[PDB]
């Protein structure tokens, strides 16, 4: 929480790291675990934080890194989008 | 607990009149909470400790020498009356270690194969305890389904005991040994009819996909 | 001892009383309206709550013990 490159480094880490956790998902049980508000809040914090510190440095990053996290943003976005489909694929 | 009084139904009140539902909760939120704590004390006990000991009475289940196997089964039996309180865990917790089917095969094989006719009375108990135990299962919704995912019925009629038409001077053997199989498959009819309450308030989100036969 | 015990006995009466005056206020607009999380399930139980509350309390007060209008 000290440093903005520090907080965009382990918060893409731990991003990467539930895009592993979104491959090895298979059961019920575990899309309902995925969906849980402790989760799905954390996730949004999470893309909240880095889209906040991303737009604090996109005047002082370069265009190729800025295009780096654009990408990034656009997969938490998935990533979220997917902890909400698996709580409404609860509903059917 | 010992059981509560039953609760007599007065039939012919067919008309009208509104004010006496709205006190007919109270109450009971007393009873079921006073049979509740006791029964959510021992349930809150074993879903502590549920994968080491339900690990070592099912080891020992099997592992036991005759007499004290059938005490381990029995404990068994009286641990799957309860299970309901932990979320049916036990029951699961026996699948997810082949028990079942294992048990299923160590019955068929020790019990109604062709040799039926000299079964040792001290380990026909050791037989009977373990269809007791298949007994116990198939009185829940869970059980019915996982003794059909370990083809019960299908396994119980590809063994030799069946295929014997049974004379006289061994005929009560025959029904000590029948009448148990007949008890599960008859059990296994029963959970099959609970299908019919789909009032749909969609509102409250919540996978878990327990198989509605 | 017998302070606090008057002291909850008279804030249950006041409880007692002012939940008297919204059944009468509520009973009235559950006629009227009917003939043309879901937080009122939080008024619903509180409702349940202070009644079962104030029955327990008064059985555990009436059902050797002294009753207290003895001691």
């Amino acid at each position: 929480k000290e440093e903005d490159e520090s907080l965009i480094y382990i918060t893409s880490v731990y991003f990467y790291l539930v895009e592993s956790l979104i491959n090895t998902i298979q059961t019920a049980t575990e899309r309902r675990l995925f969906s849980s508000k402790q989760i799905l809040q954390s996730l949004e914090n999470r893309e909240s934080t880095f889209k906040s510190i991303f737009n604090r440095q996109r005047s002082s990053l370069n265009q190729e890194t800025i295009k780096k996290l654009e990408q990034l943003l656009i997969k938490f976005e998935k990533i979220i989008s997917i902890s909400k489909s698996f709580k409404d694929f609860r509903g059917y | 607990t010992t059981p509560t009084t039953p609760s007599l139904s007065p039939l012919s009140t067919s008309i009208n009149n509104v004010v006496e539902m709205n006190n007919k909760s109270k109450n009971k939120n007393n009873q079921d909470k006073e049979q509740g704590y006791g029964n959510l004390n021992i349930g809150l006990i074993i879903s502590k400790i549920e994968d080491k000991f339900i690990r070592i009475l099912s080891s020992d289940c099997n592992s036991f020498s005759r007499g004290w196997r059938i005490t381990a089964i029995s404990c068994m039996q009286s641990i799957l009356s309860i299970d309901n309180l932990c979320g049916h865990r036990s029951l699961m917790f026996l699948q997810n270690k082949g028990f079942i089917i294992n048990m299923i095969n160590d019955t068929c094989s020790k019990y109604l194969s062709d040799n039926w006719e000299n079964i040792d009375p001290k380990d026909l108990h050791v037989y009977k305890s373990q269809m007791s135990l298949l007994l116990k299962i198939s009185q829940q919704m869970d059980g019915v389904h996982l003794l059909m995912n370990n083809n019960v019925i299908g396994s119980f009629v590809k063994s030799p005991f069946l295929n014997y038409i049974p004379t006289d001077k061994i005929f009560g053997k025959f029904i000590e040994i029948l009448l148990p199989i007949l008890q599960l498959f008859a059990s296994l009819c029963c959970y099959c009819n609970n299908t019919s309450k789909n009032n749909g308030n969609i509102n409250n989100n919540n996978n878990v996909g327990g198989t509605v036969l | 001892s017998l302070k606090f015990s008057k002291s909850i006995l008279s804030t249950i009466y006041l409880s007692i009383v002012l939940k008297r005056s919204n059944k009468i206020n509520n009973n009235n607009q559950n006629n009227d309206n009917n003939n043309e999380i879901n937080d009122n399930n939080i008024e619903n139980y509180e409702n349940e709550y202070s009644n079962n509350l104030v029955e327990q309390f008064l059985t555990t007060f009436f059902i050797d013990y002294n009753n207290l209008f003895i001691v």
